[PDB]
């Protein structure tokens, strides 16, 4: 069998959330072969629930679970910013472990973006290049819009490492030195 | 203490047949199962197999019955992944796991750091560094590098406060680009996939 | 027809305690026992009334797979006419048993280096179990004449003990899984057969 997991889920701080895991198997010897794993961006999985009627050591007591037929559930009694990570359920009843598709929990909490423009250096000009780097950080929402100033080779990434629960982004305007010296204002819009 | 470290990043081309390793310590590497888990970019985890270091009893998943073989050297407490005729689809962060004293023999209790395996042919190019009313924040601009596992530091690690390394940007040219700013200095770039280490000051 | 659920009984992750041996109703299938021969080097495959080789060329009315993990020094007790703690108080097969006993080592699966206490065995009971009987109770056994209650005492002890299987223990003390396939072949209708 294969486990299905709602790709995305949401919640609010202080409240609770539930995750569904359908496709649990069963064997002669037990039917509670369900476990849940947490994985932050850029880190390894961390077991949080095994033997759903039990919890590991060191895991907060707010991570409790319930079973309901071929489906299991995970309840986070109190959402916090440190819970914004993917959750994968596992079924290891038939000596073969099967993982789900993951559930990205996006907790809603306190929300402005800080922009800093860095002009190209002299080494870039000597190398026959000109790159204008535009930085964005200090914004909580996972969405930000960027523009360039006439209305404008530039790329940018929306997501970023949430070290202090604050998103970030950076843009790199790639242009030739002649086009850069012939003439800028990194325009950034946010909710 | 119980530790489980994996080999470093391995940038390889199709058909080089590399091998990843996992060095275990802090426990008896003879009675606890040891396996590997695959996680492709953006997708979820995938189980490959487990091995009992005591006897050569390997249990593989139906999807990895012959694509890769798991081995363990009980004399040095290490497990290995042996790839033969790698493919571009093998690009993924492979995580090692072990039994644990909590649950059943198959339950993965403790996990490792994970080794990044990149099967590509983008010339394995090295990065180029350029030192960047503001007075402020200083930084160093890095560009022209396909391998993602790049690290940037300042003063060999002496400056950490105010330092923030932001994600990279994979331009249409197939090369990444990132930046690092320090709130207020020599910036150190270490491109391990190419052994290209460079030091620059703003 | 549909294949037989020989999986979930052999390829299962954990089996059950001896005092809670599970039975899986196997009916309306094509029993291909060839998948068991190449499963593992079993320590015992004693079939009573039938030969292991000449087993895929017959039919059975209703076969029941009894799964339970026992200790090595007491695998000789899972057989007809045997006596002992597990034979008399946990799991007793009849003298007229017609089936196969499949036992193999499980130290690599059912034995942690800190003690697998999830496997329990009934040590004390006021009467011996009859063939194909189960006692999941957990009432304190009164050995003496003094009354007892829901709490242990000097003369009334707990009925279930734990086999602390560890990988360091020698043969005999290691865990050994058991699958007792009970056959019943007669003029009755056939629900499970072999691959023709």
């Amino acid at each position: 069998s294969a486990l299905t997991q709602p790709r995305s889920v949401s919640g609010s701080l202080g409240q609770s959330v539930t995750i569904s895991c359908t496709g649990i198997s069963s064997d002669v010897g037990g039917d509670n072969y369900v476990s849940w794993y947490q994985q932050h961006p850029g880190k390894a999985p961390k077991l949080m629930i095994y033997d759903v009627s039990k919890r590991p050591s060191g895991v907060p007591d707010r991570f409790s679970g319930s079973k309901s037929g071929n489906t299991a559930s995970l309840t986070i009694s109190g959402l916090q910013a440190d819970d914004e990570a993917d959750y994968y359920c596992c079924s290891y009843a038939l000596s073969r472990v099967v993982f789900g598709g993951g559930t990205m929990l996006t907790v809603l909490g306190q929300p402005a973006p800080s922009v800093t423009l860095f002009p190209p250096s002299s080494e870039e000009l000597q190398a026959n290049k000109a790159t204008l780097v535009c930085l964005i950080s200090d914004f909580y929402p996972g969405a930000v819009t960027v523009a360039w100033k006439s209305p404008v080779g530039v790329e940018t990434t929306t997501p970023s490492k949430q070290s202090n629960n604050k998103y970030a982004a950076s843009s790199y305007l790639s242009l030739t030195p002649e086009q850069w010296k012939s003439h800028y204002s990194c325009q950034v819009t946010h909710e | 203490q119980m530790q489980l470290v994996q080999s470093g990043a391995e940038v390889k081309k199709p058909g080089e047949s590399l091998k990843i390793s996992c060095k275990g310590s802090g426990y008896t590497f003879s009675y606890y199962w040891i396996g590997w888990v695959r996680q492709m970019p953006g997708k979820g985890l995938e189980w490959m197999g487990i091995i009992y270091p005591g006897d050569s009893d390997t249990r593989y998943s139906p999807s990895f019955q012959g694509q890769v073989t798991i081995s363990a050297d009980k004399s040095i407490s290490t497990a290995y992944l042996h790839w033969s005729s790698l493919k571009a689809s093998d690009t993924a962060m492979y995580y090692c796991a072990r039994q644990g004293d909590l649950g059943d023999w198959i339950l993965l209790g403790y996990w490792g750091q994970g080794t990044l395996v990149t099967v590509s042919s983008a010339s394995t190019k090295g990065p180029s560094v350029f030192p960047l009313k503001s007075t402020a924040a200083l930084g160093c601009l890095v560009k022209d590098y396909f391998p993602e596992p790049v690290t940037v530091s300042w003063n060999s690690g002496a400056l950490t406060s105010g330092v923030h390394t932001f994600p990279a940007v994979l331009q249409s040219s197939g090369l990444y680009s990132l930046s690092s700013v320090v709130t207020v200095y020599i910036c150190n770039v270490n491109h391990k996939p190419s052994n290209t280490k460079v030091d620059k000051k703003v | 027809t549909n294949l037989c659920p020989f999986h979930e009984v052999f390829n299962a992750t954990t089996f059950a305690s001896v005092y809670a041996w599970n039975r899986k109703r196997i009916s309306n299938c094509v029993a291909d026992y060839s998948v068991i021969y190449n499963f593992a080097p079993f320590f015992a495959f004693k079939c009573y009334g039938v030969s292991p080789t000449k087993l895929n060329d017959l039919c059975f009315t209703n076969v029941y797979a009894d799964s339970f993990v026992i200790r090595g020094n007491e695998v000789s007790q899972i057989a007809p006419g045997q006596t002992g703690n597990i034979a008399d108080y946990n799991y007793k097969l009849p003298d007229d048993f017609t089936g196969c006993v499949i036992a193999w080592n499980s130290n690599k699966l059912d034995s942690k280096p800190s003690g697998n206490y999830n496997y329990l065995y009934r040590l004390f009971r006021k009467s011996k179990l009859k063939p194909f009987e189960r006692d999941i109770s957990t009432e304190i056994y009164q050995a003496g004449n003094r009354p007892c209650n829901g709490v242990a005492g000097p003369n009334c002890y707990s009925p279930l003990q734990s086999y602390g299987f560890r990988p360091t223990y020698g043969v005999g003390h290691q865990p050994y899984r058991v699958v007792v396939l009970s056959f019943e072949l007669l003029h009755a209708p056939a629900t499970v057969c072999g691959p023709k």
